[PDB]
């Protein structure tokens, strides 16, 4: 019976953080990309490799990109979990809204694995670039290897930005997801 | 055709409360001098007029009755209600009685639910007048039962404004009184602030015969 | 009622597996009488008469014992009496067995041939007489065939209680040893109390029954041949 | 799937749903007195807002001396009803006497057995405690199904909680049940089986018979019930 | 899914075969407005081809039900026809049977009525069509019936039906601003010659057509004339001037 | 009220853009690579080795693969978000419009990632090469790694000639497929 | 004990089974996750011996 | 024998079947992945011998 | 030869082939998993030779 009064208090705090995430929490992040990736750019503005100077650029770069994995993590863990609570009792019939439920789920769970894949995929450029480099000591004419370097450098740089952009796109379709079928998501 | 469900329901049934959860919102409440009963005119531009679209019906010179549904299912239901009020106006005397009346129309939406072909009736209905042993306010549930309610609404949003009524509406309350009980829970839930001659009031008026309120009358209420 | 590749039914075949799902019911017949038995099972303290439910009597010389869905007897029993009182009108005779069991045949097979109709989850053996004084214990089905047996036995695993009745069925037993053979037929049904079995001795164009005291000095009879 | 149909096993798709149907519908009971046979029903409700005890949907009048204590879906209740008393009244029509239980339940549990068998119709999901007093065998208490399977009884708890009520029943019920004993026992039952030690009398009704010669089967108020409920108090039944 | 029949509800409980055929009419490209002034009401076609050598006098969106109540069917060009007739069969039905002549209102209620018990009933498909039911009463009061495949009587002041009644109401709204602001007391029973100009130019501001002169018939349901009289060419070509 | 603002005129802006592109940014391009792989060649005239002499002209040709499959992610990346952004509310039955809008996705995902595939492809190219080079070193004198030299540069040399003809494709089906379905992209349900 | 029809149950004791084998089968697969961690991490450390000036 | 009809019976066999299979082919691959611990063990442990200060 | 309707019959023969070559898949991967078996062997032996006093 402790418990039961410890238990209403963590559904409540939970109601609360998922409110705020939809009217603040995820609309400024949007925002805040945005600022980092503007839509009116030309063609060839973001995705480039003009700005590229261990290569000690790269590592700033990607610890950024670690927080903004971190905050994606953080806030949709939550808000997946708070849906999953709100699914109703299993019945036959008359559920058409747990299948939205379902499909919010399943769309939440895609970008948290996506955010969550990050992390192994950044230590592959370093396990990567580091290998390659130990050829060029052995077999120093084969020029290839040192332009694997570079070429690597600039796949990286790609693919940096590219999840910039993925992360902006992630944001907003979430949030217009939510706000567009609100009512079947809270009363099913 | 309608069929049970595993789970223990009728899934079609279901289906059509859903359609009553998504229309104009009505509301039926009954008074010591009688019964009013109110809707929402969703005005949808200055085309249509205000002679025709009719949200307030009569069935006899003592009964009023709102929709919540179909528009479409308004002049079905209405003409089988006011043939069966003439039949028994035929074969008996006087005027029908509302618990006559109710148990005749549910086994008419009863019928159109078992019966293989059809389709359930998509409305909530909320028959009101002047009976001999009082007032009533019935409402006529899509599957085919029925309520012997005091107080309530049908339409759109009929959770919240249930709750602004059981905390707003006391066991002795005149007409006048329970006019101004609501238009209040009408604008609690009604979106805008556009609630100008768009309620249609029916009233009994402590037995009296049925009197739609017109577009003059229903202001004086309103101001106050 | 759709045929299958292979030939055979579908509902004929579904409808004569709910019949294995009743109650135990066993006629046997004898030279000038046909004893009875039906093995039923209620609820106690409450459900206060026997309801009834089997050895139905059907004119002044008749008896149906039915086994299968107890609410779907009703039916082809109330349509067996409006036949077995319209033949009586138009032929001025008591419903011979002959005619009765190739109505309540005729009812069963005439719902399995209609479309859109639940053919009947019911079997039941009449076990009445015919024109002279002959007993001819017939044994319906729901798929609408009927064979004229001499003991017989459906419902909850009517095959063993079928095998025993071929164990030891003489000629013309007499009135207690008829009634002995199918009280040795509790072997299908648990416990062998008295509450369960229901006999009905049907003899000489004079339907009766047969007391409850009567079954336990019957019944006792088994607890030593049980050893 | 379709109700015309069967399934592997013998039993039926549409009557087994049918039969779970009532089995979430508010519970019912039955009890046969010395005196008369009583009911009773818990009124389920939705809001603090429906009505007085001047109109309940739980326990109907079939005649003068038959009524049925309904439990299940209450649209298909009513048809039923009105095609109950259009069979007890046509006896009186057809053969001037009335008509006993025993006559009445087959011609309703019939026109069940018509709808789950021929037509591609859903069933009836509604099952009765109807209960009448007659000169051939007293006081009787009938209990239908949706499939047609109508059975005597004694007491029976129909609706949610069956197992629940009916164990009651079984340990706490004599056979000279007189009416004051009678009524008590139903007032009990009618309360643990809704897993609650107290009625709250804006609940629960009872309706009773009570043979007096002419068949007066008065039914119970508000105000009838809360003196009687006083009567629980002071006693203290075995199981809550 | 729950779309292949017409009498199963959709399980966010709405009805999609009634949904279907409203788009039936809003494919054809038939747009036909009517307004109603003081005691003249006029109805506008728009003779297309429901979608050379045809002979373009027939093809017509005009059809009269009696001799005082017009309407005009748009729509598939199977389904209008068809309702005319269900609905000529009808008033004809009325005087028969009640002596007098029937009503505006009347009629477009007894064919909601029976449009609706086919969407109960999975018999028949719907009538993919909509029409305006035009003409006068006893009292000399004017009236307008719109019904879609759904049931509505609805009944406008002045109302467009086609494949522009999405964004067609504000074009009509502003027309009759201009109209009731600038109402004229000096009214001679002259509305034949105002209200008439004042529907060509609705239809002319909805569809940007210069000369529309011999693809545009109208008719008249105005007191003293009480006979739902299709307006010859010579009479529209003159109203198309007066636009300058 | 800023954020209010914010969110709005960010929905105006990737509608402009999408717009802009598919207008003007998308026809241009068309002209632009058929003037690489003109339509009007006899088979074979794209897809040789006439104009061929580490390999530093293969270097700038690679550079502007890069260069064109940048380009193309950041144009289709904001047309995909904007026909998603533009898909309604969730409802059963009458989304046949939702379909129009699920099927463009599909294929503009698969355009898409084709194009990221450029960027591993082209790192695999330099790896297999090098690896291939470490063992003509090793074996001078074994005569078939050189000849697995030529043929690694000749299948990227063709490659970049395929997917300059993928580019054009799927941007003229690009064009055309939003041209002909541009009425059940914009308004799926009136 | 399997039967045909009114078996709605079933399907629900089976979908809290799924959920549970899913739950399960992740905690199971934590252990071996956590060899792979020390396996690759001291594979990964000899290299830095082996080369000790690429600094990735 | 196979017919046509009433084999419901065949569809409750086949579900003991499966679990039957499932419990005896996981109790079978014990055997293969005893093995593969003791192949994998004795080649890290080989390292430790080869590279004693890689603590992981 | 392959007809619409009435192979009931043809569906038998359809699962007894699939069940014959089953059976006869199943023994035919014998061969070459004896060949595994000197395989696996012969691989870890080697290494006990080079390496006699890692135990596993």
């Amino acid at each position: 019976q402790k418990i039961k009064e410890e238990y209403n208090k963590f559904k409540y705090d939970i109601t609360k953080q998922a409110i705020e995430s939809l009217r603040e929490r995820i609309p400024k992040r949007i925002i805040f990309f945005n600022n980092l990736v503007n839509v009116n750019s030309e063609p060839g503005s973001i995705l480039n490799v003009n700005d590229l100077d261990s290569h000690k650029q790269i590592y700033l770069e990607l610890e950024k990109i670690k927080t903004y994995a971190s905050e994606l993590i953080e806030i949709i863990g939550n808000i997946k979990l708070w849906i999953q609570l709100n699914v109703p009792r299993i019945e036959d019939g008359n559920n058409f809204g747990v299948g939205i439920q379902e499909e919010a789920i399943q769309e939440l769970a895609r970008v948290e694995e996506s955010a969550f894949n990050l992390y192994d995929a950044i230590v592959k450029y370093y396990m990567e670039r580091a290998k390659i480099s130990t050829k060029v000591l052995k077999y120093p004419n084969v020029s290839d290897y040192q332009e694997a370097v570079r070429e690597l450098d600039e796949k990286e740089w790609i693919h940096i930005k590219i999840t910039i952009v993925d992360m902006r796109n992630n944001y907003i379709m979430l949030y217009d997801l939510l706000y567009k079928n609100w009512e079947k998501v809270v009363k099913p | 055709l309608t069929t049970f469900s595993p789970t223990g329901k009728l899934v079609q049934i279901e289906y059509a409360l859903n359609r009553v959860s998504s229309s104009s919102p009505a509301l039926g409440i009954r008074a010591k001098n009688g019964v009013i009963i109110a809707t929402e005119k969703k005005s949808p531009n200055e085309l249509i007029e205000e002679n025709s679209i009719f949200k307030i019906q009569q069935i006899s010179e003592h009964i009023g009755i709102v929709y919540a549904g179909m528009p479409g299912d308004f002049r079905v239901l209405l003409k089988r209600a006011r043939k069966e009020a003439i039949r028994y106006s035929l074969q008996y005397g006087s005027e029908i009685l509302v618990k006559e009346l109710v148990k005749i129309i549910a086994s008419i939406v009863q019928e159109f639910t078992q019966t293989g072909g059809v389709r359930p009736f998509g409305l909530s209905l909320l028959i009101c007048g002047v009976d001999v042993y009082g007032y009533h306010l019935y409402q006529i549930d899509p599957s085919g039962c029925y309520f012997n309610w005091m107080a309530t609404c049908v339409g759109k949003d009929y959770q919240n404004n249930m709750s602004f009524l059981e905390k707003r509406y006391n066991k002795d309350i005149e007409i006048e009184d329970a006019i101004h009980t609501a238009i209040l829970t009408l604008k609690e839930s009604y979106e805008g602030v556009l609630n100008e001659k768009n309620i249609e009031i029916g009233v009994a008026y402590d037995n009296k015969p049925f009197k739609i309120l017109t577009q003059n009358e229903i202001k004086d209420y309103l101001i106050e | 009622t759709v045929f299958s590749p292979d030939g055979h039914l579908l509902q004929v075949e579904h409808a004569l597996e709910a019949v294995k799902k009743g109650g135990c019911a066993v006629a046997i017949k004898s030279s000038n009488f046909a004893v009875l038995a039906v093995e039923k099972k209620n609820i106690p303290k409450l459900q206060n008469p026997k309801t009834t439910e089997k050895l139905i009597k059907l004119d002044e010389h008749n008896c149906l014992a039915f086994a299968g869905l107890n609410a779907d007897a009703r039916v082809l029993v109330n349509k067996t009496r409006l036949e077995c009182q319209r033949y009586y009108l138009n032929m001025d005779e008591p419903a011979p067995v002959d005619y009765i069991a190739k109505y309540v045949a005729k009812v069963q097979q005439k719902f399995t041939h209609r479309g859109g109709v639940r053919p009947f989850g019911i079997a039941t053996l009449i076990a009445g007489f015919k024109n002279n004084k002959e007993i001819c214990i017939y044994q319906t089905e729901p798929s609408g065939i009927y064979a004229a047996w001499k003991a017989q036995a459906i419902g909850k695993n009517a095959k063993i209680v079928q095998e025993f009745l071929e164990k030891n069925y003489q000629e013309n037993m007499e009135q207690k040893d008829c009634i002995f053979l199918a009280l040795k037929a509790i072997f299908e049904v648990v416990e062998l109390s008295s509450k369960n079995v229901e006999v009905a001795l049907l003899t000489e164009k004079d339907l009766t029954f047969i007391e409850e005291q009567e079954i336990n000095s019957m019944v006792e009879l088994i607890d030593q041949e049980r050893t | 799937s379709r109700t015309t149909t069967f399934s592997p096993e013998g039993r039926l798709y549409q009557v087994e749903y049918a039969l779970e149907a009532i089995n979430n519908a508010s519970i019912t009971i039955g009890l046969i007195t010395k005196d008369g046979v009583i009911l009773g029903a818990d009124k389920v409700f939705i809001s603090k807002l429906i009505d007085k005890a001047n109109n309940y949907e739980k326990i109907y009048k079939i005649d003068k001396h038959i009524f049925c204590g309904v439990a299940g879906l209450n649209a298909d209740a009513n048809i039923l009803i009105n095609q109950s008393r259009l069979y007890a009244q046509r006896y009186l029509y057809n053969y001037n006497e009335v008509q006993p239980v025993s006559q009445l339940v087959v011609q309703i549990c019939d026109i069940k057995q018509s709808y789950t068998q021929y037509g591609g119709l859903r069933p009836y999901g509604v099952s009765f405690l109807i209960g009448g007093y007659d000169t051939k065998d007293g006081y009787q208490l009938y209990h239908t199904d949706p499939s047609g399977n109508y059975s005597g009884w004694f007491a029976t708890a129909i609706g949610t909680n069956n197992l629940t009520a009916s164990s009651v029943l079984k340990q706490e019920w004599k056979n000279d049940m007189t009416l004051e004993e009678g009524l008590l026992l139903a007032l009990k039952t009618l309360a643990k089986s809704t897993d609650t030690e107290i009625p709250k009398s804006e609940k629960i009704e009872l309706a009773y018979l009570t043979n007096k010669d002419g068949e007066v089967y008065q039914k119970y108020l508000t105000e009838k019930e809360i003196e009687e409920l006083i009567k629980l108090y002071t006693q203290k039944y075995i199981k809550e | 899914m729950y779309d292949r029949h017409l009498t199963i509800f959709s399980p966010d409980g709405n009805l999609y075969q009634i949904e279907y055929a409203i788009k039936a009419v809003k494919n054809t490209n038939i747009t036909s407005v009517g307004v109603k002034g003081e005691n003249c009401a006029v109805i506008i076609s728009q003779k297309k081809m429901a979608t050379k050598l045809l002979d373009y006098n027939n093809i017509t969106n005009i059809y009269n039900i009696t001799d005082e109540i017009g309407c005009s069917m748009v729509g598939m060009p199977g389904d209008c026809l068809s309702m005319v007739y269900k609905a000529r069969s009808e008033a004809s039905e009325f005087l028969y049977s009640n002596g007098y002549n029937v009503n505006a209102e009347t009629l477009c209620r007894n064919i909601c009525d029976k449009i609706q018990v086919y969407t109960q009933h999975a018999y028949m498909r719907l009538h993919a069509c909509s029409g305006m039911i035009i003409g006068i009463d006893e009292n000399n009061k004017p009236e307008l019936f719109k019904f879609d495949p759904s049931g509505f009587c609805a009944g406008y002041r002045a109302c467009v039906i086609g494949n522009k009644e999405q964004e067609s109401i504000s074009v009509l709204e502003r027309l009759l601003e201009k109209r009731k602001k600038k109402i004229q007391q000096e009214t001679i029973d002259e509305d034949i010659r105002n209200t008439t100009i004042l529907a060509i130019e609705a239809l002319q501001t909805i569809l940007a057509f210069d000369l529309k002169a011999s693809e545009i018939e109208v008719a008249i349901v105005s007191t003293k004339n009480r006979n739902f009289t299709q307006i010859s060419e010579k009479e529209i070509d003159n109203y198309l001037t007066y636009i300058a």
